[PDB]
RNA sequence: CCUUUUAAUUGAUUAUGCUGACUUUAGUCCCGAUAAACUACAGUUCUGCUUAAACUGAGGAGUCAAGUAGGUACAAACCGUACAAGGAUUAAUU
């Protein structure tokens, strides 16, 4: 829990090889958010991928740079 | 089974040196050799670090100017 | 800030797509009419190759 | 984002039926064919529900005499008379007896 | 891996590594290492390095011990430190970092003074000398046993060589040492030290502690530890004479420098003259045969240690000066600005 | 109609600028008890 | 008269800042600054037809352009201040006959331009009003302006503006005593609470 | 010293990658038509070969000035030659020693709680 | 551990002809087939050095059997491949591209760098002679004949060193004892070309371009590699 | 200082002593069950298991726990989140 009263720290004292990533569930959630934004005309994924100080209007990118 | 006595500082130092040589000749020399051979190719450019990394480059710097016989920079144009 | 370029949508064309609307091929009126004219021989060729 | 997202750990949104979906004070699914609604509509509104069909979601009409799904175009809890007689199959729970 | 690679053992060998054999073999090795040196056959003086701050501290403490009073005291006496005391009896003396700063100041002053001394080209100085920096990094989550490995790797190497070494290892927790090395190199360069002749002379590990976590098991509760350590590195800028004697005479050349030379030659970024220019440092074979040639020329008394040292120093300095002048010219600076930059 | 008074003219008002917000935020002294006793 | 010119100058500043698409390099910064200076000169021409040139702001824009003119082409193609050495900045100041402080001001202006471009891109994509004055910009930037990108594996994101701001913030906040600050879990001095003045009244 | 390989000081250079096996110095010169090289093509264009003479796919092209080299890079980067678009790089240093400014290395690499990548 | 134990435990041990991947044999075969399909679709894959070395042989087998064009080899290729896109790419691009290549259609390049996260050595596995390849592919067939002819004419050393091979290749003129003059005389139709047994003013005429013909109109769509995209990794939050 | 006195309970290599710190074992044991790709011109990797309808007059067949366990930037932070009339009759405005 957030108040750190449980005993969940006991297992973390032992090594484990890896952990499940739940990518199917997380991608479904992310795409739901993306659809909610996109129905209103927002490209959340593009915004998240933009470089610092980079401006791209519409659905444009390196390919637009190449062909323009 | 358990140790019958405490290992001494002298023997622990001996083990330090032996394990250093083992790890050196087993891992570190090889990794350094591979690293120095990789310099003959352009540095790796991870496409997942595009958002923050520099643009791709091929040039590898000459890092000892006191041994460079050529030009260091070109005069400003006009 | 949101203003962009103005383009001219003046080139009539037919688009063929898959089940997901992904484009496969574009045909003009001339190509469409040529295919329509050549149709009858195409059926015979299909029957022969079957 | 509006109500297309839940802003908590809730995964599946629960919404009770809307007032129009209820029966009392709800929207009759054949009122668009009545005289008074058409008199009030004038040229501002068109009441025919066929005009609100989303082309990118609905499927083509099937032949009623051949196997097809009910959910495609009916959107109500009954069987149209235009669909032919259907076979009622009752499970054979004791085949060994016969 | 090769599965037949020869892995070395410092204490045992098939050929026989008993203590008497070690004595004989290391006598041979010492003799060879000493004979590897070429020495000038004529010099004007034998100047040796001294540290004024350390000498003054030593004399101050000797006076305190001999007289029981501070130098200049006539009535009161020296008061040693006791439990809870907030006054340092040797507060008047400089700290170690202050002594290092004074050493750098003295090195700069002597460097400037040597440029106006006659016969400065025929003076022997020796190993020690030059500027020294001491850089510390704390909160490293590594233990003594691993830090000893990682520091034994880099001790005695040129700074760029050490950085390449530690970068090749692909170890997450060596990023602390790499950060320390990068920051130290940047700091020395900003202060005006020649990165090309900065070496890691020594290291020191200082424990800070260990954070303990419970580990619950079948019949007992254990405590697993995460270390907390600090590393202090000593960087030294070799004087030009020492740099010459190391790289040119003893052929102890940074592998980073040699790799840069080979890459330049392979990519044809330099002229064909570069091959003979860099022959004394390029490869193992060239270094060995140039050492042989130098030994023969010295034994025939055709080689001149002082003239060779002067040529090497002048070439190095002129290359650096050309870099500075041309980087200034790349900005479109005026002739007055360029001239004033040299004063 | 009247509920807007909870945010109108304040820094939560979306229909006004920063200078207007600052001007609205400026305020005087609190009513002294001496003057309050005269009311 | 002057108010309309100032408002239109701000509008032109924002629009010309956002015109360029893709990365924003020092060359793009120079082009945008030149456009702003030319706009100011044309506004002065209009004013005299019926003084911006003599203003310290105008002189500072000229100094910024002069400093930029001493950037090498590769420096102009760069889009971050990560690899500008102190020696390089000193040489730029020497060549431009200016101060290291002014060169760093040029770099800080470019970094602020980058951050503003990102902020404007996000606001425009979400269809939110863009601040239309310096006052609105300052009022909104205290709560809405982006400052960093969070990266995996603990790698650091470079912001010249954030570096400077964090250095200044640490300098100001350092050695600010917590003697009279009530902190959870620390015993309080009741008598000192009774007689030491409190500035929040 | 007339040959570029013989000069102690090299003109501004560019490096080209993506060259098919058929590529020749004359083809590279035609690709750079309209841009001033440091000399005749036989000296300005130098294809890189291995010990057996097999093409490496990499070429070095010398120009008369850094301005012309950068203009050529801008104009021809990702342009086509024998059906493959070519990548162009500067291939000379600034003299500022930017490598001294290394980025801060992560001290919190939590490998087991981050997504997969080939960094 | 101790590094010398590798030598100790491998003293007198043979190398496994096949590197074994994790899991059971059916899972290993499925993984190899999936990665072969992806390699066909992408023309190059960044893998671990051992995995590239392992998948190379299956890539070679795929190309070798796809070229043969018989029902049996077609069924073999079908058993090797999964996706229609991979099938189309193989048969319609790689087979014509390798029509005159006898063998050795792929290459493995050691990157000489260890992967950051887990220190895994890295490499590329790529089909040869494709645009963007790491190094240029050597020619085969008449193109190889032309390359050798040019080398022979370039210098006398080349003539001596290719003299005997040139006789078998047909580049030596028996009448005069020298190298032939018109190398174009050795041109012959190749399987990759369209046999001509089948033997400009239109408003929608296609325009010539290096790889595919271009339409004389514009459609506002990104390239296929950018049309559909998603976050590469959605963060999974730690639960304390 | 010296002198006299002191009830100090006044001298610790040892009580599997007590409270702690820090070494040796040792860089040793410990790493849970299946995984790939995200592309130089279209697409549909493989596997384990199968209640995944969310108005159709019906609160969508439970209880209990999380003293708020699936919100939110590759965050073990800050901020936000359970509406019984479900509020957007928002087929509106543009």
């Amino acid at each position: 829990n957030k108040v750190r009263t449980d005993k969940k720290e006991r297992k973390r004292a032992f090594p484990q090889r890896g952990f499940w990533k739940k990518q199917n569930f997380l991608q479904v959630k992310n795409n739901t958010v993306r659809l909610a934004f996109a129905v209103q005309g927002v490209d959340l994924l593009k915004l998240k991928r933009l470089r610092w100080g980079e401006v791209r209007k519409g659905n444009t990118g390196w390919w637009t740079d190449d062909y323009r | 089974a358990v140790p019958k006595g405490k290992r001494s500082k002298h023997k622990c130092k001996q083990r330090q040196l032996i394990y250093f040589f083992d790890q050196f000749d087993g891992v570190f020399k090889r990794r350094r050799e591979s690293f120095y051979r990789s310099f003959y190719n352009p540095p790796y450019f991870s496409k997942q670090t595009e958002q923050t990394s520099l643009p791709p480059s091929v040039l590898r710097p000459f890092r000892f100017p006191g041994f460079w016989p050529g030009r260091f920079a070109f005069k400003m144009a006009s | 800030l949101r203003e962009t370029e103005e383009r001219s949508a003046t080139r009539t064309v037919m688009c063929v797509t898959d089940f997901a609307q992904r484009p496969l091929m574009f045909l003009g009126k001339d190509d469409f009419r040529a295919l329509r004219e050549n149709l009858p021989r195409i059926k015979e060729e299909l029957k022969a190759f079957k | 984002t509006k109500h297309n997202l839940t802003y908590s750990g809730r995964v599946r949104a629960f919404k009770p039926p809307s007032a129009a979906q209820r029966w009392e004070m709800g929207e009759s699914k054949y009122a668009w064919r009545l005289p008074i609604p058409n008199l009030l509509a004038g040229d501002e509104m068109q009441l025919n529900p066929a005009l609100r069909i989303d082309e990118s979601t609905t499927q083509m009409f099937p032949d009623f005499s051949k196997p097809f799904f009910h959910n495609a175009h009916f959107n109500f809890s009954w069987k149209p008379e235009e669909v032919p007689f259907q076979q009622t199959v009752k499970l054979d729970i004791t085949p060994w007896r016969r | 891996p090769n599965t037949k690679r020869r892995i070395r053992d410092p204490f045992w060998r098939r050929s026989g590594w008993w203590r008497w054999r070690q004595q004989e073999v290391k006598a041979m090795n010492r003799s060879r290492a000493f004979r590897r040196h070429l020495f000038p056959r004529f010099t004007t003086e034998t100047v040796s390095f001294v540290d004024a701050a350390e000498a003054e501290a030593k004399r101050f403490k000797e006076i305190v011990a001999e007289t029981g009073r501070y130098p200049g005291q006539t009535v009161n006496f020296f008061v040693p430190k006791v439990e809870g005391a907030k006054l340092d009896p040797f507060a008047a003396l400089p700290s170690r970092q202050k002594r290092l700063k004074l050493r750098r100041k003295a090195v700069r002053e002597a460097e400037e003074a040597e440029k106006a001394r006659e016969d400065a080209d025929f003076v022997w100085r020796g190993k020690g000398g030059g500027r020294v920096w001491e850089e510390r990094k704390a909160n490293i989550p590594l233990g003594k046993k691993k830090l000893l490995l990682y520091c034994t790797i880099i001790k005695g190497l040129q700074i760029t060589d050490a950085i390449d070494w530690l970068s090749s290892l692909c170890l997450h927790r060596v990023n602390y040492l790499l950060n320390l090395l990068n920051a130290s190199r940047k700091k020395i360069h900003e202060q005006g030290g020649d990165i090309s002749r900065v070496y890691v002379e020594s290291y020191m590990l200082n424990i800070q502690g260990q954070i303990k976590r419970p580990q619950f098991r079948l019949r007992m509760v254990n405590l697993i530890k995460t270390w907390k350590f600090a590393v202090v590195l000593r960087f030294r800028e070799y004087p030009m004479d020492e740099y010459f004697h190391k790289l040119f005479i003893l052929k102890h050349v940074p592998r980073s420098l040699t790799t840069d030379m080979r890459l330049a030659l392979a990519g044809q970024r330099v002229g064909l003259h570069a091959v003979r220019d860099w022959y004394p440092f390029l490869d193992s074979k060239t270094r060995f045969f140039h050492r042989k040639r130098l030994k023969w020329l010295d034994r025939t008394r055709q080689f001149d240690y002082c003239l060779a040292r002067r040529v090497f120093k002048s070439k190095y300095e002129e290359n650096c000066r050309r870099r500075k002048i041309q980087v200034l010219q790349a900005r479109g600076a005026s002739d007055a600005v360029i001239e004033e930059a040299n004063l | 109609r009247g509920i807007d008074e909870l945010w109108k003219g304040s820094y939560l008002d979306p229909t006004i600028g920063a200078k207007q917000k600052e001007a609205n935020a400026v305020a005087g002294d609190a009513w002294p008890a001496c003057l309050l006793r005269m009311k | 008269k002057q108010g309309l010119l100032a408002s239109r100058f701000y509008r032109f500043l924002v629009i010309s800042l956002m015109e360029k698409e893709g990365t924003f390099t020092y060359y793009d910064f120079y082009v945008w600054r030149k456009g702003c200076l030319a706009y100011l000169k044309a506004a002065e021409e209009e004013m005299q037809g019926i003084r911006p040139s003599t203003s310290p702001e105008f002189k500072e824009m000229e100094l910024h352009l002069k400093i930029l003119s001493h950037f090498t082409p590769e420096e102009l193609s760069r889009d971050t201040a990560e690899h500008f050495t102190s020696a390089a900045i000193k040489n730029i100041a020497k060549a431009a006959e200016t101060s290291v402080k002014n060169v760093k001001n040029v770099l800080l202006g470019h970094a602020i331009a980058l951050t503003d471009r990102t902020w404007y891109m996000r606001l425009m994509e979400m269809q939110r009003p863009i601040p239309q004055s310096v006052e609105d910009y300052l009022l909104l930037a205290e709560t809405d302006r982006p400052y960093m990108i969070r990266l995996p594996y603990g790698e650091k994101f470079y912001n010249y503006e954030l570096e400077e701001a964090l250095a200044k913030k640490r300098a100001s906040e350092r050695h600010k005593s917590q003697r009279d600050v009530p902190r959870l879990g620390r015993k309080q001095h009741r008598i000192r609470r009774l007689f030491v003045p409190n500035a929040r009244v | 010293t007339e040959p570029i390989s013989h000069m102690q000081e090299k003109p501004a250079t560019l490096r080209l990658r993506g060259l098919p096996y058929r590529t020749t110095a004359e083809d590279i010169a035609n690709f750079f038509e309209g841009y001033s090289l440091a000399g005749p093509p036989d000296e300005a264009i130098q294809l890189h070969r291995r010990m057996d003479g097999r093409p490496t796919g990499w070429a070095s092209v010398y120009f008369e000035s850094e301005q012309e080299a950068r203009r050529a890079k801008q104009d021809k980067h990702r342009s086509y030659l024998h059906g493959r678009y070519i990548e162009i790089f500067i291939n000379f240093e600034t003299g500022e020693l930017e490598w001294i400014h290394q980025p801060q290395l992560s001290e919190n690499v939590n490998r087991k709680h981050h997504g997969k990548d080939n960094r | 551990g101790w590094s010398k134990v590798v030598n100790f435990l491998n003293k007198g041990v043979q190398r496994r002809p096949h590197r074994r991947l994790p899991g059971q044999p059916h899972h290993q075969w499925n993984m190899l087939k999936t990665q072969l399909d992806q390699l066909v679709r992408s023309d190059r894959l960044e893998l671990t050095l051992p995995r590239a070395h392992e998948l190379q042989q299956y890539a070679e087998e795929l190309v070798h059997f796809a070229k043969q064009n018989t029902p049996e080899s077609s069924l073999i290729v079908e058993s090797m491949i999964f996706t229609p896109a991979a099938r189309r790419k193989l048969f319609h691009e790689l087979c014509p591209l390798y029509a005159n290549r006898p063998f050795f259609y792929t290459r493995v390049v050691n990157q000489h760098r260890l992967r950051m996260r887990d220190a895994a050595p890295m490499a590329y596995l790529e089909f040869v002679d494709r645009p963007g390849e790491i190094r240029p592919a050597r020619p085969v067939g008449f193109e190889r004949k032309q390359a050798i002819w040019e080398e022979m004419q370039a210098t006398r050393r080349g003539r001596r060193q290719w003299w005997n091979h040139a006789k078998k290749l047909g580049l030596i003129d028996e009448e005069t004892g020298d190298v032939i003059s018109d190398i174009n005389a050795l041109r012959r139709p190749s399987a990759a070309e369209w046999e001509e047994s089948d033997s400009s003013p239109s408003p929608y005429k296609m325009v010539a371009a290096p790889k595919r013909a271009l339409e004389p109109f514009f459609v506002d769509l990104p390239p296929p590699t950018e049309r559909y995209r998603k976050q590469r990794y959605v963060f999974k939050r730690f639960d304390p």
